[PDB]
RNA sequence: AGUAGUAACAAGAGGG
RNA sequence: UAUACCUCUGCU
């Protein structure tokens, strides 16, 4: 080494190396590339800790703020305005599970909640509740050398996940997770005072993005996630040994003005020992809802639908009649999944943050503030759908509640398929994005990118959505595009 | 500022009835 | 209408809406259970991209190992590591040439930290293997029980205090063929209570002699595990610990890389964001000024696959020799060390496996160690036949794994093996039509291509992937991808034309970091402050960041503000100290206060934003020094933090100390095992240095310097404080005399 | 009283465990085993401290806390438990514990903590005492720059920062180093002063110092001012599309505001010389400029910077030009030439490396001091001539050492003997070879040469001895017994008439300010600097378009002299912006000539070349050149570039990064195979036809004759058939 | 059952 | 063997 000297030894063996070693550039046009295969299966399942659009809500008038007030309290003052429940019965059964015990779990919550002298609940360690929430069901540990000897002790199942098929439902949950509603939901709390010209300025832009994002119904679920992984990581804490009862509430402001106190169902936290960050608490979710579950039987696949009430509904023309159901399941959670639910907020930041930038951006050229332009007037607006009509676009308020929902999903249904997802068809986007910009892109191992991306595609319902989405972008840039030398690279 | 987006439900609002 | 956000991307470019493809801000992957099917994959998949070397049998630790350098060159495009000796050497004396008096600057900065360096310095740093105990432990901990062991053993030359003589130490332990350890294990025992005898758990310490290969095997031991919280990727993989033996010798090695990289405009390494897009930047402007019009410009977004199991030991040994050519042969044997025991070193598998009888319904952990006296009915297929591969390298208990890396390891090194390669393609050097420039950190590269025409690329491209490809780099033909000069992408900085911002990679980092009230209120500011300058965060969202943080901070701290009608276990007593307070304004959050942070205020601390309009008692309790509290730490560790983005580098704040300034509760889960012993040697450790500080009050500063002992250290300045009390100042002739009488009395028991 | 101290350790080594480890570690050991722990550094403390503030009693401290608080307060919170906190004797605590500390707790004087603590409550006070201006909207270009982060910094080294820390709360053990420099010593007076009888732990006390004393960077993109203090307020000042204009609080220093005056003076000539009556447009730019919030005129009044461009700007308001200087006790007055500063280091005769302010370019001095007086030419490290006269020998003589110390040779540098020390303030670098050679001067004047010369009536040389000789000299030396005026193209001369300052000879590297600087001026645009011209030129082409395209068609000549240009000219080389103007107008001709082939995008791009008189020259351009903040780049003629980029995705006109504006949707639906506007004299057809014979590069067009077609390598690899047009435009 | 996902959790260790 | 309890641990 300390008496080397180059001498064409590189060139010598590059020489010598077979014209197989390289790295051929295949030249990539977005035309001709295909579609990503999405898997075959049974469909795909909601998965989420607690109902979205299918959530119902028994509601009191209550000037409490946001956090205010005893929450089995507010959950008794909520129950107490609805009449008309019924002796409860199993309309749609868990295929897997003692349906039964399911039933039982809602006669004696509802009994005990009757019975309850104090702040909190705990309820009794019954067969049905013991069964409900998992007790018993770890293997006992044993060493290795009393166990050896068993015929059917094998390594635990260690396999890749079934395979599940692109049900409608995600993408109709997204939906209403895009809308407004008639309730400010997320409360902000107060900043010091505005002596900056830009902070006057601030303000102003602020006081936009706060109506749009706190009305927007993705902030519902935000505010249902904060509440619920709080309520369930603070009991795992300090009473691991009694299955607690959380009600499942929320508090909000109306546009009209009135504080309200909203309650959606139970939870019944099981025993949560929880040592490792991904060790699991076992919950049972008794939640209200007017969905019928056999309308689409295969989105319910863990949950035992029960009908537990009459509902007079009051509209413009005249009163409905509907029944209540109580959607019960057994789930599950971990100490890193609800620490990083009680940090769903930051979703408002992910989307005001490309909102204002896309508002900044434009003011840049203008040499002006173009913040009440975008949200006032409707000249400015972006593609962010798809009707039978065709691409439909929308305004900047739009787009944000579109990407807060974004945001809001990606945060209630994580996984490492959407992880890997994600990254990877990330560089299939800059592929198209860099033959949009007539840069002559071209890929080395095409195929194999492909491959990355169709890999991650598993199972999940929002990941499943999020391939269907690229397909679709896909398919909306090829005919934009469309045949020729000089094509149609500019949108619309 | 109030937001407002072109879109409907005519009837009742099924998480949100009036009860 | 169905909505779709993807569809913005047909008015939006891609780069400009970059953050909805970033899905930070849901829970990363985790692995749960063993990561032993993870390391035998790594070194199972290490040693087929090696397959067609030479095995042989080590003459020390009797190990399988396979060399593939200056092996048969690669027939196909597959990950392969069989690196050219030569070649290696053309590209690093390139790298010679290129730079004049950098390798002889470099070795000359380096020589002057290893005679300046302490034994101090390698309680600085992370998790590492400690041999003694066969598991994981903190850096100064690791180090002082194998410094004990080396005491009782004959190996004393550390005693100097010079990091050298400490590595020396290492090197001669490996002629011990009975090396002692003290093992600890629990009995059991019965004692009399008033009047029923129940049973009493105590822990004895057995000593226990090594094999020469024992010991050895230890040495050379990296131990793995599964990497958490891993964005962008479906599957998990394993990381790497290094032992306490390597561990010295490593930091001399890359503190040379280091000082190598920190002169060469081609790395990434060591430098932070701004600086890596301002060497991107420059990379871009040099290219496009030293081209003429007639020619074209490609750039790569690169990533090179299987990066760490491809590059080998026994090429790392030819860098650190040609960049160390004409120093003192004493250096460069000391630096050669690393990559030695790397090249001879040895994987640990992890815990092992759990199996489950479904009838029986029973669960049992099997060891690591036992795969290989073990029968393979109980694992599934796949698992079986990794196990089948891991015997043929497997020496008690560890597989070998002479070839490739691991991550976790080793660092900055393999970056100037890239930078070399990006250093051949000076117009100079390939005289032809095609030439090349960029930046490279780690596997991740962005070549900027030249020449005159489209195929000039392509012959260029080739020759970059094949000279790669001659010293184990294998290019990503999936990941990577080119286009002509205008976009791409780098460490997920993303450049159209100019770099936008990337404010999604941050999400995370929006909220209450969990070190205590006084930290995280200045961390959280700061996080807000540095995004708007770093990564485009406009000044509304700000302002809602402040307001979503201090709701966080609120709920998580239960400080809520003192005139809430919440009710927590902190409410009443804040609540007493809010009606008693007469300027509320001053009261800082934690104390029930209000938010004095808007936009102009995030760089200023709250406690001196809020000081003036603090009540003098309110003021005087707050920051009172003598409070029971805070934890007085050093000034090196004073006001520091640890965050991830790299490894893991601490972060800094602006903080005044009050009794905020606090520190949670230790894990007490050391209790239940037999390791419960090291709390009382913490304990009295600890104590020990406390009264040094009494006599040296410097040694919290500026850690102190001497081979005598600390109680003749303490002794000695008895006397001589003492001295200058009475021969001048505020002491009586009666203390002087019962102060020297303690310290004659202490004299006299030894 | 130190009694306490000693009587726990004497109860320590009672103890038979600590006094094993007390006799065995030794003092260096004794960092190691401070750091040996049971305890992990934490991987996720957000995780921790939310599953931890849910416990009772989340909180370690130490055990005194049980004889300070009490056990439960008012309403009944347990405080502190008995608990011991693993691995040391601390104890678990309630948050509810910190509460009742900081309402009942015992009070204690803070009063001078702001002073420990002075790097944090400055950062107040200059925000404190700010003041805001108004917010302007704009593309802000940013410039990746390492830069100071913190302000106030008594700029030392760590090491020489350690020993003022020791000093200040460890004086007794302080160890063999002692104060050297002067700021260090008066740095530690202020220090032990301000800090005297400070309750407060002394490891906090050099922790802020450590901070607060030691100069610290780091890489940021800044905008506008770059020094410390507008560094500090980065994310107030500045976000993507927007400047809030800021006045810290305090004073700018004289180094700022020296560098920012010559930046702000040149930027005003460069731009004056281009407009059509340069000395008014200079002067109503002068009285709107202001930096720091300061108007530029009254700092040019008391400011002595001696610059080419200021210089221009005082001449131009009639103040006097800082034009003289004095050393060795001669007054040194410059009648022609230029200072141009270089910091470097050079060998003496003893190896001694040392740092001087070396001065370059061809410079001449009217020299007079006490009973003497000189003519010295000079250079760079040259006298090239020095006519010398006095009243004695000895006057002369000293005169003529002064100026042989001046000229900076390499002669006199490997002359001197020994090393260099004199003081207890210590001069500069100047006066250490200056006092120096004064003392002693053997081996200078054997060092420094002769020369023979013509023997001239009233010329005498001087010899190395002393001796008056005809016809021999020293080197460069011999021996014998101011209004200014500025006309309206900038020039500065003399009574007689001499060139003294030229515009086109003022430095043309940039820079980018230390403070503020705001032209008030319809002569400038919004923003400072190269980019801006870029980006609001090519912004306003397109505002404006309909506008300008039908004043395109049917009166260029008043197009292309349009004012809104005139910025643009800076960056074009003042020796191309004839040429360039020749190749654009005759490009632009071509295409009305040529009628079908009409490309909007290439008039937009080449539009601002044409604001000068156009030369009669036939060079070919694949590129004009442009000045950006130093380094040239290229805008080329055919198709996008850096500068320039017609994005059809966006429909946009990307300037240097940054969105200009969208064109017309025409634009999109706007081409013809054949493209006028690129070559002169020629016609870009199609693709490269092989039939038309090989290819030849632009340089060789001139081998074509009228109507001949062929292949050309017009830029960025492609390859295109062009045909030599047969009648020429105007 | 349920969480989950390439391997685990569904309390572990002890009072033997 | 089962059923009650009791102690330690919740990143080690
Ligand atoms: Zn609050």
């Amino acid at each position: 080494v300390s008496s080397f000297k180059a001498n064409g030894n590189i060139e010598a063996k590059l020489g010598a190396m077979s014209e197989k070693v390289n790295a051929q550039i295949e030249s990539f046009d977005p035309r001709t590339i295909r579609e990503l295969e999405l898997p075959e299966g049974k469909f795909c399942t909601q998965r989420s800790k607690f109902l979205l659009m299918d959530a119902m809500k028994l509601s009191v008038l209550n000037p409490a703020h946001e956090g205010e007030g005893i929450p089995m309290k507010d959950a008794k003052a909520c129950l107490d305005t609805f009449w008309g429940w019924k002796k409860a019965t199993i309309i749609k059964k868990h295929e897997k599970g003692v349906n039964t015990n399911y039933l039982m779990i809602w006669e004696q919550l509802l009994e005990s909640i009757k019975e309850m002298e104090g702040k909190f609940l705990n309820l009794k360690k019954t067969n049905h509740l013991k069964w409900g929430l998992g007790e018993g069901q770890a293997p006992e540990k044993m060493d290795f050398e009393d166990c050896k000897e068993v015929p059917d002790l094998f390594q635990y199942k260690s396999e890749p996940p079934e395979k599940r098929k692109l049900a409608s439902w995600i993408q109709s949950e997204f939906n209403k997770a895009s809308e407004l509603t008639n309730s400010n939901w997320i409360e902000f709390d107060e900043l010091g005072n505005d002596v900056a010209p830009i902070e006057h300025i601030a303000s102003r832009r602020r006081n936009f993005f706060t109506a749009e994002v706190s009305q927007c119904r993705a902030s519902e679920y935000i505010m249902k996630a904060v509440y619920i992984n709080t309520a369930l990581l603070n009991s795992s804490c300090t009473a691991m040994e009694e299955y607690q009862v959380i009600p499942i509430i929320t508090k909000c402001r109306d546009t009209s003005g009135q504080r309200r106190t909203n309650l959606y169902g139970f939870i019944i936290k099981g025993r949560s020992h929880l040592r490792n960050d991904t060790d699991v608490v076992n919950f049972i979710s008794l939640e209200f809802s007017l969905t019928d579950p056999r309308n689409e039987i295969h989105k319910w696949e863990k949950y035992c639908v029960l009908e537990i009430g009459d509902m007079e509904i009051r509209t413009s023309i005249s009163t409905i009649m509907k029944p209540v159901y109580l959607y019960v399941r057994t789930n599950g959670t971990s100490k890193i999944k609800m620490k990083w639910g009680m940090e769903m907020r930051r979703c408002l930041l992910q989307s005001l943050q490309q909102v204002e930038s896309m508002i900044e951006a434009e003011s840049a050229v203008k040499e002006k503030d173009m913040t009440e332009p975008f949200f006032r007037n409707r000249e400015n607006d972006w593609p962010i759908g798809e009707s039978p009509q065709g691409i439909e676009k929308g305004t900047i308020g739009k787009v944000c509640r579109v990407l807060l929902a974004k945001s809001v999903f990606n945060s209630i249904y994580a996984s490492a398929q959407l992880e890997g997802f994600s990254a990877e068809s990330r560089k299939l986007l800059l592929l198209i994005q860099a033959f949009r910009d007539n840069l002559d892109p071209g890929t080395f191992d095409l195929k194999g990118l492909y491959e990355a991306i169709e890999e991650c595609i598993i199972n999940d319902p929002w990941v499943l959505l999020n391939a269907s989405w690229f397909n679709s972008f896909l398919k909306a840039v090829q005919l934009s595009m469309g045949s020729g030398s000089g094509e149609n690279l500019y949108f619309q | 500022y109030s937001p407002t987006s072109p879109s409907y439900s005519p009837s009742y609002s099924p998480t949100s009835p009036s009860y | 209408m169905d909505v779709n956000p993807m569809l913005i991307f047909l008015k939006v470019p891609v780069q400009n809406a970059i953050s909805t493809t970033f899905p930070y801000t849901g829970d990363p992957p985790y692995s749960h259970g063993t990561g032993t099917g993870y390391t035998m994959d790594t070194v199972i998949r290490t040693h087929d991209y090696s397959s067609r070397g030479i095995w042989k049998t080590n003459s020390e630790t009797g190990a399988q190992q396979l060399n593939p350098i200056d092996g048969p060159l690669p027939e196909d495009n597959e990950p392969s590591g069989y690196a050219q000796t030569d070649c290696v050497l053309e590209l690093i004396e390139g790298l010679d040439r290129s730079h004049p008096g950098l390798f002889e600057t470099a070795c000359q900065e380096t020589i002057d930290a290893i005679q300046q360096t302490r034994v101090d310095k390698l309680t600085q740093g992370r998790q590492t293997y400690d041999w003694t105990l066969n598991r994981n432990q903190p850096a100064a901990t690791a180090l002082a029980n194998t410094i004990e062991v080396f005491r009782k053993n004959g190996y004393k030359l550390n005693e100097s205090g010079r990091l050298i003589d400490f590595l020396k130490d290492v090197l001669l332990s490996f002629e011990n063929d009975s090396m002692e350890v003290t093992t600890h294990f629990q009995k059991k025992k019965r004692i009399r209570d008033n009047k029923k005898m129940i049973t009493q758990r105590t822990i004895g310490k057995k000593r226990v002699k090594l094999t020469k290969k024992n010991y050895l095997i230890r040495a050379l031991t990296l131990n793995t595990m599964t990497k958490d919280a891993e964005r962008g990727k479906l599957k998990r993989r394993a990381i790497a610990t290094p032992g306490m033996q390597i561990r010295g010798f490593v930091y001399f090695v890359e503190l040379l890389a280091r000082n190598i990289c920190e002169r060469l405009e081609q790395s990434g390494l060591p430098v932070g964001g701004n600086e890596k897009k301002a060497k991107l930047a420059n990379v871009i402007k040099k290219m496009m000024a030293k081209s003429t019009d007639e020619e074209l410009s490609y750039t790569i977004t690169g990533d090179n696959t299987k990066w760490n199991e491809n590059q080998n030991p026994r090429i790392f040994l030819a860098m650190v020799l040609r960049i160390t050519a004409g120093q003192p042969e004493w250096f460069r044997d000391l630096l050669a060390v690393a990559p030695i025991m790397f090249s001879n070193k040895v994987a640990r598998l992890g815990r092992g496996y759990m199996f489950e009888s479904k009838s029986m319904h029973l669960r049992t952990q099997i060891s690591a160690e036992n795969l290989s006296d073990i029968n393979l009915r109980y694992f599934n297929e796949d698992t079986k036949k990794k196990i089948e591969k891991i015997r043929h390298l497997m020496v008690e208990g560890t597989a070998s794994l002479s070839p490739g890396m691991m991550m976790g390891m080793f660092n900055m090194l393999s970056t100037v093996l890239g930078v070399s390669v990006l250093n051949l393609g000076q117009r100079e050097i390939l005289k032809r039509t095609y030439w090349w420039d960029g930046l490279q950190s780690s596997d991740d590269f962005a070549l900027i291509i030249n020449g005159h025409f489209k195929e000039d690329i392509q012959q260029g491209v080739n020759h970059f992937y094949r000279t790669c490809k001659l010293v184990g780099i294998n290019m990503s033909q999936k990941k990577s991808y080119i286009n002509k000069t205008g976009t791409f992408e780098f460490t997920s900085f993303f450049y159209r034309y100019g770099f936008v911002a990337n404010f999604s990679m941050e999400l995370p980092s929006f909220g209450v970091a969990g070190n205590n009230e006084s930290a995280d209120m200045s961390i959280g500011t700061t996080v807000i402050k540095t995004n708007m300058i770093n990564n485009d965060l406009g000044p509304a969202t700000a302002q809602m960041a402040i307001q979503l943080f201090i709701k966080d901070y609120r709920y998580t701290y239960r400080c809520h503000r003192g005139d809430t009608n919440l009710e927590t276990r902190r409410t009443k007593s804040i609540k007493r100290l809010w009606t008693e307070t007469i300027s509320k304004a001053g009261l800082l959050v934690a104390d029930g206060g209000p938010n004095p942070y808007n936009l102009r205020n995030l760089h200023i601390p709250e406690v001196c934003l809020k000081w003036s309009l603090m009540d003098p008692d309110y003021r005087g309790r707050l920051c009172n020094p003598n409070n029971p509290f805070v934890h007085h730490m050093e000034v090196e560790s004073t006001n520091l933090a640890v965050v991830m983005p790299g490894p893991a580098k601490s972060l800094e704040y602006d903080a005044v100390a009050t009794t905020h300034s606090w520190t949670p509760k230790r894990n007490r889960s050391i209790l239940n095992t037999n390791q419960r012993g090291i709390l009382e040697d913490e304990r009295i450790y600890q104590k020990c240095c406390q009264v040094f500080e009494k006599f040296f009050p410097s040694s919290t500063y500026r850690r102190p310097i001497g081979m005598a002992s600390m109680l003749d250290a303490m002794l000695s300045r008895a006397r001589i404080d003492a001295r200058i009390d009475l021969e001048s100042g505020r002491i009586s002739s009666q203390d002087f005399s019962e102060i020297t009488n303690t310290c004659k009395a202490i004299e006299a028991l030894k | 009283s130190g009694m306490e101290r000693i009587k726990e350790l004497m109860e320590m080594v009672k103890n038979s465990r600590m006094r094993e480890i007390l006799t065995t570690t030794s003092v260096d050991h004794m960092a190691v085993i401070k750091k040996y722990t049971s305890g992990r550094q934490e991987k996720n403390p957000a995780l921790r401290m939310k599953w931890m503030m849910a416990m009772k009693y989340p909180i370690s401290a130490s055990s005194r806390i049980r004889e300070m608080i009490p056990e439960k307060d008012e309403d009944g919170n347990t405080l502190w438990t008995n608990t011991k906190d693993a691995g040391s004797n601390r104890v678990l605590v309630s948050p509810n514990a910190v509460t009742w500390w900081n309402r009942a707790g015992p009070v204690s004087d803070v009063v001078h903590y702001p002073r420990v603590y002075k790097m944090y409550f400055d950062r107040l006070e200059r925000l404190t005492h700010g003041t805001f201006g108004p917010v302007k909207f704009y593309n802000q270009v940013k410039v990746r720059k390492r830069v100071d982060i913190n302000p106030g910094h008594k700029d030392l080294t760590s090491r020489e920062a350690q020993e003022v820390i020791m000093e200040v709360v460890f004086p007794n053990e302080v160890g063999a180093r002692t104060l050297s420099s002067d700021a260090q010593l008066t740095i530690t007076k202020e220090k032990k002063e301000e800090l005297k009888n400070c309750k407060i732990s002394p490891i906090m006390v050099a922790y802020m110092l450590e901070r607060e004393l030691v100069r610290r960077t780091r890489f940021l993109p800044i905008a506008g001012a770059t020094s410390s203090t507008y560094v500090e307020v980065l994310h107030l000042t500045q976000g993507t599309c927007w400047e809030q204009q800021y006045t810290p609080g305090g004073e700018a220093e004289n180094d700022d505001l020296d560098q920012t005056l010559i930046i702000a003076s040149r930027n005003i000539v460069r731009r004056s010389i281009v407009a059509i009556d340069p000395l008014a447009s200079l002067l109503s730019m002068c009285h709107t400029t202001s930096i720091s919030s300061e108007p530029l005129v009254e700092i040019l009044r008391s400011n002595p910077t001696d610059e080419q461009a200021v210089n221009i700007c005082k001449a131009a308001l009639g103040i006097r030009i800082n034009n003289s200087f004095s050393f060795g006790g001669y007054n040194f007055k410059r009648v022609k030439g230029s200072s141009q500063r270089t910091e470097k280091a050079v060998l003496t005769g003893n190896l001694q490396t040392l740092t001087m302010t070396i001065f370059e370019g061809y410079e001449e001095f009217n020299v007079s001091g006490k009973r003497a007086s000189a003519v010295l030419k000079k250079g760079a490290q040259r006298l090239i001539q020095a006519i010398i006269g006095g009243r004695t020998l000895e006057d002369i003589l000293n005169l003529m050492i002064t100026l042989m110390v001046f000229s900076q040779e390499e002669k006199m540098l490997k002359a001197v003997r020994g090393d260099l020390n004199f003081v207890n303030q210590r001069l500069n670098p100047m006066y250490q070879l200056l006092r120096h050679f004064q003392k002693d001067s053997s081996t200078l004047l054997k060092n420094w040469g002769t020369e023979e010369i013509d023997p001239i009536m009233g010329i005498a040389g001087i010899m190395p001895d002393g001796t008056i000789n005809k016809t021999q000299t020293l080197m460069g030396v011999r021996l014998s017994q101011i209004r200014v005026n500025i006309d309206k193209y900038l020039r500065v001369r003399n009574e007689k008439g001499e060139l003294l300052i030229s515009p086109e000879e003022v430095s043309e590297a940039q820079g980018q300010e230390k403070l503020p600087i705001n032209y008030n001026s319809s002569l400038m645009w919004e923003v400072n600097g190269p980019e801006s011209i870029l980006t609001n030129t090519y912004h306003w082409i397109i505002k404006n378009w309909e506008l300008l395209k039908t004043q395109w068609m049917t009166d260029p000549t008043v197009l292309y002299n349009r004012i809104e240009f005139e910025p643009f000219q800076t960056l074009i080389p003042k020796g191309n912006r004839a040429i360039y103007s020749g190749f654009t107008r005759t490009l632009f001709q071509q295409m009305r000539d040529v009628e079908g082939t009409f490309d909007s995008i290439q008039i937009i791009k080449l539009l601002p070349f044409s604001a000068h008189p156009p030369s009669l020259g036939r060079t070919q351009f694949s590129s004009f050149t442009l000045n950006i903040r130093g380094a040239p780049l290229r805008l080329l003629i055919r198709g996008n570039s850096q500068v320039f980029n017609y994005n059809q995705m966006e429909n946009v006109i990307i300037v240097l990064g940054k969105s200009v504006g969208s064109p017309e949707r025409s634009i999109l639906t706007e081409s013809s195979s054949i493209e006028s506007a690129v070559l002169r004299g020629f016609l870009i057809l199609g693709k490269a036809n092989s039939k038309y014979g090989p290819v030849l590069t632009i340089g060789e067009l001139d081998k074509l004759g009228r109507g001949e077609k062929a292949n050309v390598l017009i830029g960025q690899g492609d390859t295109v058939l062009v045909m030599k047009r047969k009648r020429d435009s105007s």
